[PDB]
RNA sequence: CGGGGGCAUCAGUAUUCAAUUGUCAGAGGUGAAAUUCUUGGAUUUAUUGAAGACUAACUACUGCGAAAGCAUUUGCCAAGGACGUUUUCAUUAAUCAAGAACGAAAGUUAGGGGAUCGAAGAUGAUCAGAUACCGUCGUAGUCUUAACCAUAAACUAUGCCGACUAGGGAUCGGGUGGUGUUUUUUUAAUGACCCACUCGGCACCUUACGAGAAAUCAAAGUCUUUGGGUUCUGGGGGGAGUAU
């Protein structure tokens, strides 16, 4: 009855990236991350600039012809933090209450067996 | 406690503590006296073996050897003795 | 008697070449006026000729091998990949 | 991935298995013991393939104590019994039967049949398959199976 | 003098405990010794759930978790999460809450 | 081991080393196994095992060199082949040896 | 005790009370005397002997059933060997590791336990040179031992 | 001042020493 | 005039009952009297000259050809070796990795014998003399004394 | 039985780079910024590849090792403790000047490797200044092979061996017992578990008889009611681990 996308959020500290696909991961439409919604770049995690970039994606989205979607949130992993930014969630919400369809959930930080360094030095990034 | 005997001690306390504690040393193995029902005769295995002891006549098995106790092969008939 | 502290072979050079340059020339010497194990008769006869001939005296076989040893750390394992990626052909 | 198209039809091929990181993730549980084994093997027709597996020990109803961990010989049992099993059911006939077996996934009650009398293993999987290397395109063999 | 018996934490029997990192400052601080929590939280807030669940085919389907080990310090433990700071009474408890 | 069971046979059997006195026990008919080094020459063994055949002798090959052959029969030479001339209280023929 | 190691481990025989009897016992001191011999013959050492009776026949010990502990019936009828069990076994472990050093070099841990091999082999050796069942200035040497061994 | 800051500059003291009474043998 | 040491290897001629002797360079390992199996469907052994298509990824070889047919011409002084890193088995060809770290793509009909090439770890040792790089040089060519041209 | 050691092998994502793809204005980074990268489409997405390092979760008041230390698979090689033991030898032992093996990190010498982090260095801010913290880039180093070095808050700031003294329940390894549970094939059999005991460990909890200047301590007790054996060290603070 629909036809799907895939909308890996990619929610950071410093920023947040909406951005749906083709089922298939490689044809992508409606990019818009989360700083190009606000210019005063703290805000750019913030969830409301989240919101508003969540929903000029579902508006490309719904003009394109993808009436549902399939979202893969994501954090920084690797050595990084691994625990998505504050965007992640208001996004999501406002990537499902403009009317795009939701299935299949997920979490797909990239999560090592551990490996390189992590950077901030022995004693840690102490301020 | 305080007072006790410790030249008769009880039966049931003496026969829980390790070999070497009690108030004369002594051991909790025994032998015991196999036959195998093909042959006829009887040979006496250690309860602690070690080796693969066979019978006399035909040389199959009577015991394997394991960590502590040996394992009677499943076939046999014993006696403490 | 001990008649050399620590120049060993290399006391032939005298004083001269640099300290931490003869060094490297005892480590090597050693090696290459070495007598080695043969592989094929087990006796200790194997004696270098030329940079990487190794002539054995009885059984006269001569082995190619390393400049200053017989058999070098690269050519070893070299002869064990061979042997595991030779295996994965014949199983 | 996909194969052949023919006319805004894309035809596919299986690619590959793997878990949800929420299912393989909330099973790794503390106070027990995880075990993991992989085989890198050949099929019938040569899609050569490297394919996994997990197991966990677990409580039988009767115990008090709080753990039940295996005893790192049990644990190369294990995998010398997994990698086994999985080494028979590959080499059989090919990834359509693989995947026929996949699906119900009876490779795992091979598993729990055969380890139960090593360590109790709750909560077998396969976890993943992974493709590296696909022998040629074959196109008849591709259309057999699309009806 | 000794202010714990178990003097930072957790290391008797070994002499070396392989070190992590705190995932705060990346400060490294041995495994043992780190302060240990397990986030175990859904991808969706307590509020969006209802929205979401009206926004989905297959109804509900999972509320999928999200799962993470924290090991942080003992300098930014105390600055956020697990200080206050015990009496010399209480120090020796060990039951959570 | 094997190198258990060759000790023995120094020590309470007969039996000759080297390659000249072992193709003579197998000229005679008076030898019972000939252990071979694995550092011998392809030649040399190639002949020791036609010698064997001719007499219906089992030929054993040693997991070693002539090195270490010589030191399972307990001198300080190095030894090519053993020829067992006779088992004693050993247990060298009844074994796989 | 564990005099290389540090562990207190209390794990031996319990000898029995008794110094007579099994009076559930068969055949008497000349066939177990016998037999001791005729294992003696096999290389058995006296430990392995002492085992091979103690489970095949009922043997309890063969200081209670024969008159003397048995490297005294392997000494009395010409079959003790020329360096005794304990340091022969120990010399083995020496060769063993010696072997496993040449083929392992980097290997420090099996140095370190090959030096206390050989510290061990020296105290024994010396016990055994002042009790004099080991000739004067006999001297364990790696290089012979290999040899010596078997 | 920090013990091993003073051990640091003492270690400097000591290689500063050596140099001039290596121009003097 | 070089540092690698060769190997006389003389095979029998399949056209007339005679003797041909190449000289290869001796690879690590090679004894006097050992037999060489040159060819396609020869084994993997040390010595044995093989094409590079009949060989695994990650096969140790020395003097391999460029072109199939030229005889010898990659990893030839002493110590060194190519490393077969992969196939295209289409178009056939084999991706190698130089002594120098480049790779090339070369003819997976080219040859080459398996093994590093003896006489290596040479330069290890110190000439420490100018009478030894006299006769280094003496049987190469000329240009021992090389004045600085700033003089 | 164990993450004890050595050598080979195998795997896993991640990181970094590279190749092609897709789309379009930012992306990083922070307390906040700036340097930086961005129609040369950066960041983001998908497919594949290479390299080196690491071995997450499981992972604990849990294991092994003389300590340093040791966590993917498999094979080989030798080693080890505990337990079991009606096996053997029969004082062979305990502790140790001199002497010897091993000894984190950093460092040094010569190859290899060089992904990541990163002393030095260069930069952007901060600041009264900032030769710092925070940001970016990055050399030696990190990794390995052969050889040095011989130090750490190398800590349990508690020598080693032996004996005795107190109550408890957990746990790891071994063993013994049970007309106990589980796995059905039909009863079995093994494994896992349960109960009781037992040695040997890493520990813990409550008391205090006892000790202590106290904190605290089942040893730091069995000491003015002072003696089990033995080794090392100290004698107000500096000067000073300095000079020679």
């Amino acid at each position: 009855s629909q036809v799907f996308g895939v909308a890996r959020i990619y929610a950071s500290f410093n920023d947040t990236f909406v951005h749906v696909t083709d089922l298939s991961g490689k044809e992508t439409i409606a990019r818009v991350t989360g700083g190009m919604k606000v210019k005063a770049d703290r805000d750019e995690s913030s969830p409301y600039a989240a919101m508003l970039a969540a929903q000029d994606v579902a508006a490309k989205c719904k003009e394109v012809g993808i009436t549902a979607v399939h979202v893969k949130i994501r954090a920084t992993g690797g050595t990084r933090t691994k625990t998505p930014g504050p965007g992640g969630q208001a996004a999501l919400r406002a990537l499902a209450r403009s009317g795009l369809r939701i299935g299949r959930i997920e979490d797909v930080t990239p999560v090592p067996s551990d490996s390189t360094r992590k950077k901030g030095g022995r004693r840690g990034r102490r301020l | 406690v305080l007072v006790q005997d410790l030249l008769h001690p009880t039966a049931a306390s003496e026969a829980r503590k390790h070999k070497l504690k009690t108030l004369v040393q002594g051991p909790r193995s025994y032998f015991l006296d196999v036959k195998c029902p093909g042959c006829l005769n009887i040979t006496t295995v250690f309860s602690h073996a070690q080796t693969a002891v066979t019978c006399e006549s035909c040389s199959t098995i009577l015991c394997t050897p394991t960590g502590g106790k040996a394992k009677l092969s499943e076939g046999t008939s014993f006696r403490r003795k | 008697a001990k008649r050399t502290k620590k120049v060993g072979i290399t006391g032939k050079y005298g004083v001269r070449y640099g300290s931490s340059l003869r060094r490297q020339v005892k480590k090597l010497e050693i090696q290459q006026h070495a007598r080695y194990d043969c592989s094929f008769c087990g006796k200790k006869t194997v004696k270098r000729g030329a940079a990487g001939i190794w002539t054995c005296s009885c059984c006269k076989k001569t082995v190619a091998g390393g400049a200053y040893t017989v058999s070098t750390a690269a050519a070893a394992t070299v002869r064990s990949t061979i042997r595991r990626l030779r295996e994965m052909v014949e199983a | 991935r996909v194969d052949e198209v023919q006319g805004k039809n894309l035809l596919t091929n299986f690619h590959g298995m793997d878990f949800t990181t929420d299912k393989l993730r909330s099973m790794v549980r503390k106070w027990q013991t995880l075990i993991e084994a992989n085989v890198t093997v050949k099929t019938s027709d040569d899609y050569v393939l490297r394919i996994f597996a997990i197991a966990f020990t677990r409580k039988q109803a009767n115990q008090v104590k709080r753990h039940s961990y295996a005893q790192s010989s049990h644990i190369r049992a294990i995998r010398k019994v997994i990698s086994e099993i999985l080494t028979k059911e590959v080499q059989g006939s090919t990834l359509a039967q693989l995947t026929s077996k996949l699906i119900p996934e009876v490779i795992n009650k091979e598993i729990e049949n055969a380890t139960k009398d090593i360590f109790p293993l709750q909560n077998i999987h396969v976890r993943k398959v992974k493709l590296l290397k696909q022998p040629k395109f074959d196109v008849g063999a591709l259309m057999a199976l699309h009806g | 003098p000794k202010k714990r018996a178990s003097n930072g934490r957790n290391k008797k029997g070994r002499g070396h405990v392989k070190p992590v990192r705190c995932v705060n400052c990346s400060k490294s601080i041995p495994k043992d010794k780190a302060i240990k929590r397990m986030a175990i939280r859904n991808i969706v807030e307590a509020a969006a759930v209802r929205d979401l669940s009206e926004a989905s085919v297959y109804p509900e389907y999972a509320l999928p978790k999200t799962y993470n080990k924290l090991h942080y310090c003992v300098s930014c433990a105390i600055h956020a999460r697990i200080v206050r700071v015990r009496s010399r009474e209480d120090r020796k408890n060990r039951a959570p809450p | 081991s094997i190198n258990q069971k060759l000790a023995l046979v120094i020590k309470s059997g007969k039996y000759t080393l080297g390659y000249k006195s072992t193709v003579k026990s197998l000229r005679q008919g008076k030898s019972k196994l000939i252990i071979i080094a694995a550092n011998t020459p392809v030649l040399r063994k190639s002949e020791l095992e036609y010698y064997a055949m001719l007499s219906k002798t089992k030929v054993y090959y040693f997991q070693g060199g002539n090195n270490e052959l010589g030191t399972a029969v307990g001198k300080l030479f190095r030894v090519g082949v053993v020829s067992i001339l006779e088992a004693g209280d050993s247990d060298i023929l009844t074994t796989l040896a | 005790g564990r005099m290389h190691s540090a562990g207190k481990g209390i794990s031996s025989s319990a000898i029995p009370y008794s110094r007579n009897a099994p009076a559930w016992f068969k055949l008497s001191s000349e066939s177990v005397i016998e037999q001791i011999v005729k294992y003696a013959r096999k290389g058995l050492t006296p430990s392995q002997i002492g085992v091979l009776l103690r489970d095949a026949h009922g043997v309890t010990q063969a200081r209670v059933i024969t008159g003397n502990k048995i490297m005294r019936i392997l000494k009395s009828n010409g079959l003790a060997p020329e360096i005794p069990e304990d340091l022969y076994y120990l010399i083995k472990k020496a060769v063993s590791v010696r072997k496993h050093l040449e083929r392992n070099r980097k290997d420090k841990d099996a140095k370190f336990r090959l030096i206390l091999i050989e510290s061990r082999i020296h105290r024994l050796a010396r016990y055994y040179r002042t009790v004099a069942v080991l000739p004067p200035n006999w001297k364990y040497e790696s290089a012979t031992a290999s040899a010596l061994v078997n | 001042m920090r013990a091993k800051w003073r051990k640091k500059r003492t270690r400097r003291l000591k290689r500063k020493r050596r140099k001039v009474r290596a121009r003097s043998k | 005039g070089r540092g690698a040491p060769l190997a006389k290897v003389v095979f029998r001629d399949p056209y007339k009952y005679r003797l041909r002797e190449e000289i290869f360079i001796a690879n690590e390992g090679v004894h006097t009297g050992q037999f060489i199996y040159a060819g396609k469907k020869a084994s993997l052994n040390v010595g044995n000259v093989l094409p590079l298509g009949s060989v695994p990824e990650g096969t140790i070889v020395s003097n391999v050809e460029e072109k199939p047919g030229d005889r010898g011409a990659l990893a030839r002084a002493s110590g060194n070796y190519v490393i077969i890193i992969g196939h295209n088995p289409d178009e056939n060809k084999t991706r190698v990795r130089l002594p120098s770290g480049a790779k090339k793509v070369i003819s997976s009909d080219a040859r080459g014998v398996i093994g590093v090439i003896a006489g290596g770890g040479r330069v290890d040792k110190p000439l420490l003399k100018a009478g030894r790089a006299f006769h280094k040089y003496r049987l190469k060519r000329n240009s021992w004394p090389k004045t600085r041209g700033v003089a």
